[PDB]
Order: structure tokens, then C-alpha cells, then sequence
């Protein structure tokens, strides 16, 4: 019906400033207004502010004083959002909205702007094996430690994958401006360990692949 | 400004069941002049748009299904699902448009049911990490029901909260479970001076803590 196409994922470092655009198309620019909803922590939804493209209307947030100013393009038929002095606080996914009445609106695909003071490293991989000599649980649990890497995301398969079954990914977490992730799967006891399996990761930033034996 | 708050946070409900959600706001938002109410539910996918199921909080918007349906006015604000289906694993939010600025609420998502629980997952640290420099070793809980969850890390007997890095996952699709890392990072000569190390957690479903912890030398 109507689609809201914005930008990519950007890579800035934190004193510069980024631009957020969102294009507009199947409708007339000049008569509807366009929202911006910044979301942070995963779940909490924060309003920027609205601009009017024919009036020149514009209001902020208090929350947004002296860090947003919208502008809109009367030729291109297209939104912009500007920010300036970026802090570590401003990472979060931002949308802009397409104000058509009171009972619907349009949302766009979202923006992921990261910031970080940050180069990009390759992944350092360590594998996991229990010490144990012998267990009393039938399954026997494998994982493999991702530390050291910039930026996301890594994928992170197990023996090229064949085995898909009972895989679990977690989140990462930022330390010391780089982040750290795990794996873990599960495996009988009839293979390990006189069959061997691999770790696989895959970073396209770096263009590198490392495969550890366990 | 006017901000809104929703109850409950979270709730385990199964395939086919009602669900009421409740939005309050701390000013009416009704409009005398329309007797309109400002106030529209929100839908969010994981990985998708947020869109709009109810407006004006008791009407319905073309594309919704018929088991979407609200009720309420100025204060109290009602969203009642008839039957819920497998694609509902949504969070829902409710936004006010009586008053600038524009506030939000806290987020509501649903989860399924139930009766998981880990036992061991401890990992020794490897022979590759010593040589970085550093010493990591983790604890995992896979298989485990609610996420509601305290870890507790003990070395030597001694409680220790520094340089626990906590991760949790969604849902599972196939089994309707959770997933749980924690990764307590140090020092090399820190590792070289103890010798046990306790992976404590204490769960819901069970009367006694399980307790774990494995030997250096």
C-alpha cells in the first residue's frame, strides 16, 4: 500500500554525527505528517517528535532538547532525522511513522545504529569440553566460547550444519566495547568422544574463518 | 505529562484461552465533544513492524481478525482476545494521542507452559584461555521453566558478584522452553589461587537449591 523504505545499519564512532532518512512512496508528501519513535531496551518504545511538511511545524520531545532537528525534503519525497553529540545511551533502533488519520498508522523497517569507540578484531575462539571422566546423564553437552570480535553478528553452525537439532544461540553482551557470545548443544554419548565435531564461526567483516576440533 | 502504566507484566497462558489486557492512564483521554477516546493497542513481531489492531479503543481496523476486540473509555482500557492462535507471540503496547508529548507504555508479552529444569552444565575452563592471559569459566542453564531465575556464583565458599556476565534467550519454538548463560571472567593468577568453584542456582519448582562446583587440582 504505502512503503516506508529508511537506511542501513551505519558503523559511527561516538563525537560524529549520523543521518537517518525515510523514503516515502504512494502518497503525497505534502498533506500527511511523519512521526519518529526511537525504541530502546529491546521492548521500551520513546517518542521523538513530528514535523509538518507544509507548515514547518516542529516539536521535540524533552528528553530530545538540542540533539534532534527533523527535516523534510520538498522535491525528493522523503524524510530526514538528524542527530548530534552521540553518547553511548543513543543505541537503539529507530522508525518513523507515517501520521494518516487517527486509526492507522504506518511504520517503517527500522535503522540499527550502534555506536561504539571500536575497531574491528577477529573472532578469538577457545572450545569447551567437560572434565569431568564420567557423568550419569545418556547426553553429553559441548559448547564453544566467542570473545573478541567487532562488529555484529557472527553465525555460528555446528558440523557444517548437520547437526541443526538442539542448537542454542545467546545474546551478546558489550564489554569493554566488544562483544562475547556462547553456544550450546547437545550430544549422545555413542559419538563423543570417538567422534570428533567442529566449531564453525563466520564473520563477513573480517572475511574470516576459523574451525576448532573438539 | 501524561504516562500510562499496564498490569501484568507477563503471563503463561496456552492454546485457545482468553486474554485481558489492562492499560490505565493517570488523566482521562476521553473527548467530550466526539465522546471519542485518544488511545490506540499496539503489535509488535520479533524481527517485524510495529502495527495497529485497535482504535479508539473499542472499534476494530480492516485486516484485523474478529478475536481482536477492546473495550473501555477514559480511564480503564480493556483488550480482550477470543482465542488466541500459534502466530499471536507478540508484545502488545497502547499509546495516548489526547495530549503532547506522546508517551508509551511498558510492554506486555505472553509466554507458553511449562515444567522445565537443568541439572549440570559446568564447564572447566580450557587449556587455550590460560595462554591469552585470562580465565573464563561459564555456567549454562538449558531446558529450564520460568525465566524467572537467581544465579549465584561461589568461590571457595565465598560469594562473588564481580565479572558475572548474565545472558538470556526467547522462547523456544519446539519445546516452549528458555535458555540461560552466565560467564564469570577473571585474572590468570586469581584462578591459580583457588581451587573450587560452586555454580549455584535456586529455581521455583524445587524445595532445595541445586548445587554443583567441580575441582582445579
Amino acid at each position: 500500500e504505502v512503503q516506508l523504505q529508511q537506511s542501513g545499519p551505519e558503523l559511527v564512532k561516538p563525537g560524529a554525527s549520523v543521518k537517518i532518512s525515510c523514503k516515502t512512496s504512494g502518497y503525497t508528501f505534502t498533506e500527511y505528517t511523519m512521526y519518529w519513535v526511537k525504541q530502546s531496551h529491546g521492548q521500551s518504545l520513546e517518542w521523538i517528535g513530528g514535523i509538518n511538511p507544509n507548515i514547518d511545524d516542529t516539536t521535540y520531545n524533552q528528553n530530545f532538547k538540542d540533539k534532534a532537528t527533523l527535516t523534510v525534503d520538498k522535491s525528493s519525497s522523503t524524510a530526514y532525522m538528524e542527530f548530534r553529540s552521540l553518547t553511548f545511551d543513543d543505541s537503539a533502533v529507530y522508525y518513523c511513522a507515517r501520521d494518516d488519520k487517527a486509526s492507522f498508522a504506518f511504520w517503517g523497517q527500522g535503522t540499527l545504529v550502534t555506536v561504539s569507540a571500536a575497531k574491528t578484531t577477529p573472532p578469538s575462539v577457545y572450545p569447551l569440553a567437560p572434565g569431568s571422566a564420567a557423568q550419569t546423564n545418556s547426553m553429553v553437552t559441548l559448547g564453544c566460547l566467542v570473545k573478541g570480535y567487532f562488529p555484529e553478528p557472527v553465525t555460528v553452525t555446528w558440523n557444517s550444519g548437520s547437526l541443526s537439532s538442539g542448537v542454542h544461540t545467546f545474546p551478546a553482551v558489550l564489554q569493554s566495547d566488544l562483544y562475547t557470545l556462547s553456544s550450546s548443544v547437545t550430544v549422545p554419548s555413542s559419538t563423543w568422544p570417538s567422534e570428533t565435531v567442529t566449531c564453525n564461526v563466520a564473520h563477513p567483516a573480517s572475511s574470516t574463518k576459523v574451525d576448532k576440533k573438539i | 505529562d501524561i504516562v500510562m502504566s499496564q498490569s501484568p507484566s507477563s503471563l503463561a497462558v496456552s492454546d485457545g484461552e482468553r486474554v485481558t489486557l489492562t492499560c490505565k492512564s493517570s488523566q482521562s483521554l476521553l473527548y467530550s465533544t466526539n465522546q471519542k477516546n485518544y488511545l490506540a493497542w499496539y503489535q509488535q513481531k520479533p524481527g517485524q513492524s510495529p502495527k495497529l489492531l485497535i482504535y479508539w479503543a473499542s472499534s476494530r481496523e480492516s485486516g484485523v481478525p474478529d478475536r481482536f476486540t477492546g473495550s473501555g473509555s477514559g480511564t480503564d482500557f480493556t483488550l480482550t482476545i477470543s482465542s488466541v492462535k500459534a502466530e499471536d507471540l507478540a508484545v502488545y503496547y497502547c499509546q495516548q494521542y489526547y495530549s503532547y508529548p506522546l508517551t508509551f507504555g511498558a510492554g506486555t508479552k505472553l509466554e507458553l507452559r511449562a515444567d522445565a529444569a537443568p541439572t549440570v552444565s559446568i564447564f572447566p575452563p580450557s587449556s587455550e584461555q590460560l595462554t591469552s592471559g585470562g580465565a573464563s569459566v561459564v555456567c549454562f542453564l538449558n531446558n529450564f521453566y520460568p525465566k524467572d531465575i537467581n544465579v549465584k556464583w561461589k568461590i571457595d565458599g565465598s560469594e562473588r558478584q564481580n565479572g558475572v556476565l548474565n545472558s538470556w534467550t526467547d522462547q523456544d519454538s519446539k519445546d516452549s522452553t528458555y535458555s540461560m548463560s552466565s560467564t564469570l571472567t577473571l585474572t590468570k593468577d586469581e584462578y591459580e589461587r583457588h581451587n573450587s568453584y560452586t555454580c549455584e542456582a535456586t529455581h521455583k519448582t524445587s524445595t532445595s537449591p541445586i548445587v554443583k562446583s567441580f575441582n582445579r587440582n
